[PDB]
Order: C-alpha cells, then structure tokens, then sequence
C-alpha cells in the first residue's frame, strides 16, 4: 500500500503548505562600459524588484534574498561579500535599509572530490548542480508600516566577482512551529512522513 | 527549475492514474 | 506491444503540443576591423531579428533567447556576461528594453571527464554535444502594446569572448500547467507516457 | 522501549533546561570602498544589537558571542584577533567596555584530512559541517547596574580577514552545576540518559 | 536476401533523392607578401564563384556554404570567425548580402583521444578523417529578383589562421520534409530501409 | 539539428510501416 | 539551522504518536 | 572525394553482378 | 572545557545512582 502512503504524504504536504507568498524574481543589470578584460565586472550588481497584495498588517514575515551561487574556484577564492536591500515607497523614498554580510560555505577540495564521485549520478542526469544556495535572511520579523506599504525592493551585491545563476526575494508568513520541518528540511519530512503513513497502512 | 515545485497537483491525479490504467 | 505504446506515446505528443510559437533564428554579425591577433572579438556581438502573426493581444507569452556554447575552456574562465535585448517598431522606436545576466553553468573538471566517459557513445556518433543551453528568459509575461506592434528585437550579448555556436528567439503561448513536463523536460515525458501505455496495453 | 527510553530522554532534558536565556543575532555591516583586489575586506566587521527584559539584578549572566568561521585557509593562517564588546546605555553611552583575544583551533593538515574522511557521511548529507564554534566569553559573573540598564551591545572584530557566517550573542543565568553536562556536553549527556533510561526500563 | 534489400535501398535513395541543386567548388585565393615568420596568413581567405540555371523564380532554395576543416590545434584555439557571402549581378553590382559567424565545434581532448582510438580503422583505411564539416547557412530561404538573376557569389572568411582543406556552396530547393532524413541523417536512412527491406524480404 | 524536431509525424508513419511491413 | 533547535517540543508530540499509529 | 557520391548507379549493377557471377 | 573539572562531585552521586537504578 505504498501507493496510498505516497498519496497520504502528498496530501499532507498539500494541505499543511498553502504558502502564502510572493517570489519576486530578482534580475541583476551591470555596467559594461568599462574595459572588462579580466574576469570581473564593472560595477556592482544591483536591481530594481517590484512586488506588485501579500505585505499586509501585523502578521509577521521573513523576507530573504535566496542565491545562487556556483562553487566555482573564483566564488571560493572571492570570501566574504556585502549585501544590502531598500525597500522604497511609491515616490522613491526609502522605506527600511538593512545589509547583511554572507559568504559561501567552505568545503575542502577532498570534501568536493568525495562529493561529486558520490553524487555523480544526480549532476550527470541534471537532478543536481555542483551549486550553493545562500539564504540572505535580510529580515527575520517584518511588519508593515501602516501609511506607506512597500512597492518593492532595490538590491545589491558589492561583490565584483560575484558569479551566480539568480536570486529570489521571497516573503513569507513567520508561523513556522507547525511547519518547520516542511519549512526548512522537506527531504526528512518525506522520509518520516511517508514511512509513518506506510507503516499505518 | 526543480522538478517538484507546481506539479505536486498534476502529482495527486498523474499517480492517482495507477487506479484506472 | 511496445509498437503501439510508443505510436500512442507520439499520439500524445501531438495532441498535448500543438505549440502555437515561433523560433525566430538569430545571427550574430560582428566588426572585423580591428587586429583580431587574440582569441578576442572586436565588438559585442549584435542581431536583428524580424518577425513578419504570432504576437497578438491579451495572451500572455515568454520571451527568451536561448543560446548555445561550447564547453570550451575559454568560456568557463569567461565568467558573468550581459544579455539586452530591444524590441522595435516599425519607425525604429523601441518598445521595451529588457536585461539580464546569464553565465555558464559550471562544472568541476572530475565531472567533466566522468561526463565524457560515460556519455561517450552519443558523443561519438553524433548525438549528444558537449554543450550548453542557456534559457535566458528576457520576458515572462509579455503582452503585446495595442496600437504598436512588435516588429522584430535587437538582441545584444556584452562580451568580446562568447564562444557561441548559434541563438534562437523563442516565443511561446504562456500555458504551462497541462505541458509543465513536455513544456521543460521533454525526456521524463516519453518514459512516462511509453510505461503509461505499455502498463495499460 | 528504545522508544519509552527515548522520550524520557527528551522529558529529562525538557524539565532540567528551562533555560531563562537570549540569542541575539549579530548582523556584521562592512565598508565597501577598496579596490578589493585580494580577499580583504575595507574596516573592521562592527555590529549594533539590541536585546530588546532579561538583565535583571542580584542574578548572574555569562555573557558570550558564539562565532561560527569556516577552516579555510584564511582563517588557518590569519592568526590572533581581537573581539572588543560595547555595552551601551539608552542614550548611547557605554556601560562596560571589554575585550578578549580569540583564535581558530589549530588541526594538522592530516588530522583535517582523517576528520574529512571519517566524517565525511554527516558533511555531505549537510549534518556536519567543517566549522569551528569559538565561544568567545565577554563576560563571566555579569550582574545589571540598578539605574542604568543594558539596552544592547556594539561588539566588533579587528581582523580584516576573518571568513565568517555568522555571529550569537548569548545571554544566560550563570547556574551551571545541575545542567553542566547539559549546559556544555550534550553529545555524552544524550547517551548517558538513553543508556540509563533504557536499563532501568 | 540481404542482397536484394541493398538493391532496393539503392533505388528507393535514388528514387527518393532527385536532388535538382549544384555543387558550386569555392577556391580561396590568398595574397602573400608578408615575411611568413608565422602560420598565418596575409589577407583574408576570397572567391568569387560564378553559378553559370538553377536559380529560378518563385521555387525557394537554401544556400550554404559547407566548409572542410581540419581539427587542428590552430583550429581548435582560432575561435569564433565571420564568413560573408555577397551575390552579384551581372554587371558587378551586389544583389544580397549576408553574414554569419561560425565556430568550430569543440570537443574535449580525452574525447579527440578516445575517438582517434575507436575510429582508428576508417581514418587508417582513408575512409574516416579527423575533419569538420560546418554548414554555414547563409539563405534558409533564397527567392530570385525576376529582373536581375545570380550570376554568382563573393564570399570570405575573415580570419588569418584558419586552417581548412576546401569550400563549397551548395545550393538545393527548400523541400525537405519527405526527404529530411536522407538530405540530412543518411546513416539512419541505410540502416532503416535495409532492416524494413530485409524483414519485408 | 536534434534528430526529432519535425519528423514526429513520419514517424507516426514510417514506424507504422512495421504494420504492412 | 541545526535539526534540533525549537522541534523539541514537536518531538513530545510528533514521537509520541507512535503511540496511536 | 567521399566514395559514394556518383557510383550509386554503379552499384545498383556492378553489385547486380552477383547474379550471373 | 576539559570533562572532568567541576563535575567530579555530580559523579560522586550520579554514579551512586546505579544503587537505586
């Protein structure tokens, strides 16, 4: 009857997941005007983000800059790096400005030999990439201001040598107690999940 | 684009497919 | 009755992916003046593209460019690179200047040579390529501006070392849900619906 | 009754840690002005936290910033630095100024490699992770001055190269003796209470 | 009865393949005044070619330029190249111009390696050689001006090293669909017909 | 140019001349 | 994010209904 | 020169030739 | 924090514990 645990577990997913939540897709332009003849741009990445509701008053909400780093040899030899986000109001005014400094996560060269020789299967048939995913938490509880709400958000990243695929902004309700294993760890809530429902079936 | 993202419905009735087929 | 499962499977094909879309081909024509003495181009490479429809009112549509290199050393150490494309009238006036930051996906020197192991039949006869296929996605939701039409796109690449084989302009209906599998992965499709059929022949 | 073992376990740790305990985080704000041309940063890592209570009188805190570096190479050859914390009063003076020299542990190049191998299930499933936790400990007996109270503290870095991810500031009631094991050995307090539960069970 | 499967193979290629179009042979002519310290060249690769008819009215017709290079060294490190095509008329004047860039198609040097060792035989016998053949497309769709036909083609390469055996400018009407496997996948055409022909036998 | 762009629909024919075949 | 950090009290519960199922 | 490229006619009966041979 | 500093009095009874249990 795996058939129906596998149905039970998606209907639990289902159920318990209707995120309310907006991703934003965060597109970031250069200049390149400069000579650019090395491996590095010219000035930093920054974009304009429009969220146009979702940002209403008094829930709570994490917004976070989720990014897509590649574990290339340049982003591991870059280190640490600013960034930092203004949300604006309709006129241009600023709304709130915060920073955050992050980093990519360090493996060692025999960590990444072991990983790509076991995980090989997934990064030849494209299920997995040799990438990593930041999660910028620009701001860990975020309420609303009652007369001026946020249109968007403008973002930026000081690094020069920043190689990376994307970003998302994404906002979301803080209720998280309930949900945090499907919150943060989804692969732990199929294998709990699916094997409790098995083992009642 | 991850392969389980807004095909968890299509995923509810695609499956549900082993009933008839 | 694997006959019958892979002509139903097709049958399907045909059916769900009457693709009312276009694959307007782009050709990249640079300036060749100057000394050319370095695996360097002299200017960014630059296109025009025309589209004399396709381009009608109120459907949604995506507009990207995908865009094929080689896995050429040169291009790994090439880094970020930007990606502008214009649309115009028929006067030359532009319509809508879109942007974007696309680099090649990056992967580490054991993986490339366990790819080119493993892969090496479809490499060898011809089938596979050691090649990369970059779906910069220059518009999400266009829809189209109702007294000007859309006559053709300017598509811009900002670098002087893009090994590049070719460039497609692809235009497609944005209905995803139904196709979401034929719409992005095309192979996962024919295991299911050849299994599909073949469990129920 | 592995399962009764266990839940009486975690009812033991429950009861006996009711810790009355804060954890800031610190937010690390650069300045972003250099050429940037080698993996240095501008100034020195500063940060502003608010604890807004819980620095009440007669009672002692042990005041500490749990710092979270990778064992990159950077940080293997960067050497001593100084942690300088601030306390701050509402209208920004400063309460007490103090001042601690912190340091990674230092691991033989072979002990790391064993470390990676031995280890290497939990670093590639994301369990483990090749990071050193330095409990830098700003203050031992800590008790609050009666007038004036502790709104938050600026706590900065002296290193221009310190590869870091993170950084907690935390506040806890100096009673150890019961919860000691607890309090600073969970790993052996884990086994131990299975262990015992399971053999009175 | 295999033989008599070839036969009919045969005629149904010979049947099917009526190809009406010409085999235009492109000889590149050089200037050479320079000291020749250096393999390369001293003016761009030129020809003019006279088509003298094929090149009727209304039927389209797609012209090409296939291109015979050598997977040379220099080849492989000359990277991207512009290859123009002008038609003229009779007097001189220029009918159509074109442009197109075009690369040769990296593979990796283990993949060079393991090639030359499975394909040893057919490159030892003459019947293989370690060449490529890039389709240079310069018309997907050629109408002739009533008025003023093509007496021929200028066409150039706009690189100093680039190494090649020959060039031709084939020119074919536009129909493909009944025969686009045989005018562009000629192995999979053999090997189909003899197996449907052999089972029919 | 992939192998299976636009002669799905030869193939709904060709393959099926494994019928008369 | 450490795996046990505020799921302790969902560890009372979620554990504990291997008590029912 | 490619070696089938104007002796198909050729081989449509220098093969022939298996017949009286 | 070296594992037997301040705890050799919870030892004292902890491991006295095994009369009861």
């Amino acid at each position: 009857l795996l058939w129906v645990s596998v149905f039970l577990y998606g209907s639990f997913y289902y159920s318990y997941m209707p995120t309310v939540s907006h991703l934003s897709p965060v597109h970031f332009h250069y200049r390149t005007d400069c000579d650019s003849s090395t491996a590095s741009l010219c000035s930093f990445p920054v974009a304009n983000v429009s969220l146009a509701r979702v940002l209403m008053y008094g829930q709570p909400y994490r917004v976070t800059l989720e990014l897509e780093l590649p574990e290339s040899p340049v982003n591991q030899d870059l280190g640490m790096f600013l960034v930092t986000v203004s949300c604006y109001t309709r006129g241009g005014r600023i709304i709130s400005t915060s920073s955050r400094s992050v980093m990519l996560h360090y493996r060692s060269q025999l960590l990444q030999v072991l990983d790509t020789l076991l995980f090989s299967s997934l990064l030849l048939f494209g299920f997995a990439e040799q990438k990593q995913l930041l999660e910028v938490e620009l701001y860990s509880d975020y309420r609303e201001n009652s007369y001026v709400p946020t249109t968007g958000a403008i973002i930026e990243i000081h690094s020069k040598r920043i190689q990376m695929y994307g970003a998302y902004l994404r906002i979301h309700a803080h209720f998280t107690g309930l949900r945090y294993l499907l919150y943060n760890f989804p692969m732990t809530c199929a294998f709990v999940g699916v094997a409790s429902n098995f083992t009642f079936l | 684009l991850v392969p389980l993202v807004s095909d968890l419905t299509l995923s509810f009735l695609v499956f549900w497919l082993c009933l008839p087929v």
